[PDB]
This record gives C-alpha cells, sequence and structure tokens, in this order.
C-alpha cells in the first residue's frame, strides 16, 4: 500500500513539475516576441537564436 | 482605414490595419463593423493593452505604412491636433473623451505613428496616452499617471 | 419614428415607442431592426393586445408625452387622413390594406393618442380597431364586432 | 439580372434565376447575398453541372425566359460579343476569368439563349464551355476538350 502511493505521488510530481515548467516558459517566452515590427526585421537576432 | 468597436449603439472604440495586419484596445468590448476582420481568432498581449491578428490577402494594401519619424512640430489628428513634447503626445482641452480608442495620429506624408488608450492633464493642455515605436524598431508606452481607459 | 419588422424579405408589423415604453402586436410576429431596441425583452400582455416593454434611457430624446383629450376635428395619417366621428376612428373605402397595424395616427399639433390594430368593413366606411386612452389613463379597444386584423 | 455569389467579400460568379425557377453552376460553391431565396433545401443535379431549386411567390414575372433560337449571328455579353456559327460559341483572346463562373449571354431581342460555365484557350480564339438548350429540350454540353471551368 505504500510503495504504490509513494510511485504516484513521484510521477504526479514530475509530470505536474514539467507541466508547470512548460506553462512557465511558454508565458516567459510569449511575452518576449511581442515587439513583431512589420516595417523593421527581428528586432534583436539574438532571441529568434536563441529560439530558431 | 477607419473601423469601429460599438456595443449596442454607443461608440467604444475604433480600429485600424497597420501595415499588414490589424490591431484593438482591450478594454473596448463588442460589436465591429465587419464580418471578414470579425471571423479571424485574434491573439491578445495584455502588457502592450493591444492584441493582434493577420488580415488575409483581401487587405493586402488597404492598410496604411508606419514610421517612428518625429521630429519637433504639428501634425494632424482625427478630432484636431497634437504637439511633439520630447515624446509626450497630447490633445487639446475638452477634446478627446470616451468612445476615442484605437484613434490613430497621421503625419505630413500619410504615416501612422501613435496608437491611443487614455487621457491625462497636466496643467494647461491635457496629455494622452501613446502606443509607438522608436527608431530601433520596438514599441513603446508613454502613460500619463493617472490616465484611466477611455 | 415608426421602426419596421424583419420577415423574410418583407415586413409583417410594425412598432413605434411611448413615455419611454415599447409597443408590439401580438398578431405581428419578427425581429425587429435595431440593435438596442431587441435586447430589452418583452413582458407582455397578449390578451390586453400590446406587448410592452421598457426601452434604454439613451432613447430619452425621442418619445413622446401626452394628454388624453379627443376633440372634434380630422386626424392626418400616412395614408391621407382619418375622421373623428360617432367618439370612433373609422378609415375610408379602399384605402387601408396589410401590414400598417402597428403604426400611430398623428393630429396636427403631433400627439400619439391611438395606435391602429384590425378592421371591419361595413358598406362603404371601414371602422378599425383602435387603442386610446382613459382620461384615468387604462388602455381602451373600440373594436366593432365582426373584426379583421391586418 | 442575376443574383451574385459571395465566397469570404469578393465576386465568385452568379446565380441565375432564368426561366422560371433558380440555378447555379456546380463549379463554383459559395452563398447567396440575398436572404429570401436561401431559406429551403435546394436539391443537385451534378450530371451537368447546374443546381435546381424553387423560387418564392414573387419571381414569376420579372425572371427572364429561354427560348432555344439559334439564327448564327452575332449576339451581345457584358464583355464582349459572342456568337454562334460551326457549333461553336467563341470570343477572342485576354477575357473574363476566375468569378465570371455563371453569367450569361443574351440575345437582340432580350431573353436568355445561354449560360457560361467558363473554359480556356486552344487556338487563334478562345472557345467558352456552356450549357445551352436545343430544339428537341435537350441540354447538350458543347466543351472543347483541356479547358477547366471557369
Amino acid at each position: 500500500v505504500y510503495t504504490v502511493i509513494v510511485l504516484c505521488g513521484v510521477a504526479l510530481a514530475i509530470l505536474v513539475g514539467t507541466a508547470s515548467s512548460a506553462a512557465c516558459i511558454a508565458k516567459a517566452r510569449r511575452d518576449c516576441l511581442t515587439p513583431y515590427a512589420l516595417a523593421p526585421n527581428a528586432t534583436v537576432p539574438t532571441a529568434l537564436a536563441v529560439l530558431c | 482605414k477607419t473601423f469601429p468597436i460599438m456595443l449596442n449603439g454607443q461608440v467604444n472604440g475604433y480600429a485600424c490595419v497597420v501595415g499588414g495586419r490589424l490591431m484593438k484596445p482591450l478594454h473596448v468590448e463588442g460589436k465591429i463593423d465587419n464580418e471578414q476582420l470579425a471571423a479571424v481568432k485574434l491573439k491578445k498581449a495584455s502588457m502592450y493593452d493591444l492584441e493582434y491578428g493577420d488580415v488575409p490577402q483581401n487587405m493586402k494594401s488597404d492598410t496604411l505604412q508606419y514610421t517612428s519619424d518625429k521630429p519637433p512640430g504639428f501634425y494632424n489628428w482625427h478630432h484636431g491636433a497634437v504637439q511633439y513634447e520630447n515624446g509626450r503626445f497630447t490633445v487639446p482641452r475638452g477634446v478627446g473623451g470616451k468612445g476615442d480608442s484605437g484613434r490613430p495620429i497621421l503625419d505630413n506624408r500619410g504615416r501612422v505613428v501613435a496608437i491611443v488608450l487614455g487621457g491625462a492633464n497636466e496643467g494647461t493642455r491635457t496629455a494622452l496616452s501613446v502606443v509607438t515605436w522608436n527608431q530601433k524598431g520596438v514599441t513603446i508606452r508613454d502613460t500619463p499617471e493617472g490616465s484611466e481607459p477611455w
């Protein structure tokens, strides 16, 4: 009985950790390229150099 | 060049299509006077208080190109004139109120610069809240103190 | 002042406003024209043949204010005039078709005391059913027997 | 005249209420910018590229008629002058295109002889894909090989 709750606890912990990190860095990146610059180019190419 | 955002018979804001797609304020809701650019799904950006979303090839050239070239001088505005005060655009007394959101300004050459959010007065003549672009090509807000959303 | 009803590429009836309130006939079905005017709901009283409701307060500068007298004379109307005899309201021969039930009548000074619902022909002159007002202010129908709603 | 079909704002083709009831070509799709005629089920005939539907009780008179009358001569059309020689329909080069899917050609009297589908060119002068009645009431198809319909 103890090993099933320990294993499901650590499995749900690592997946909710990866999900929280994914949503965290997803919001922190999507409020970063919001300067879109139609008439110029990419703002400083270090950002899309990090990305692509 | 103009597309309103109204709701149930009162003015709330006026959208524009700049350089290839459109934008719209976030404190302004309801009806917009098209079904082409209403059908698109829009991405909202809370930090600049304007959403963005692409328009199809049907609007390939009816848009208005933009710049960042603001030397000191008088330019034209939809309900009057402006004054370049060191990056702080401003509106004559009493002119401009509720239902004047997203109104663009226009230069002497046919170039758009500023998008509006609200306004606040300091002394003799009322300052306004600007969304503009710089010579480097990144966007700015210059919001006065106590500028409630119109 | 008279706002029509959208049916299928035609008009079925019409609707007007009075005193800050709204009209509709029971026999008249269909969607009304204006954005602020449809979204308010109808506390309906169908056996008194009027579907009232409260209008937006931005419509406070379009409604009318009345008294309840009807002195003898003549009352102008969209299809000419309507005459005042027998304490009644009767339309001449041939004039008056279908779909005009909902639209008001007027006098020289321009105030509605009466709105049209039906019709009944005996020989030449046609007696149509009229909602009018008491000096106590309660709704009144002068319906002939064997009437016919338009 | 004819009634157009609006996909996403702009022109696609023309729906012909012709000969008593409604026809629209199956090559182009979209909906009609007229509300009373699209409030019913419309059956299809995918054999020879036309759709068959009803009309309401107010389009029998003004609908232009068809009589399959063929004297070989110069007829007329909104973008030139189509004529019938050798058992063919022809227009010179640099004409039509997409958006012109279903505009009919007429005669000197003022009634229809044929409804155009489109086509392409193979030779010194452009042939047209058409749906045209004959003497025995047959809607025979005249379309040269190698011509996709407009």
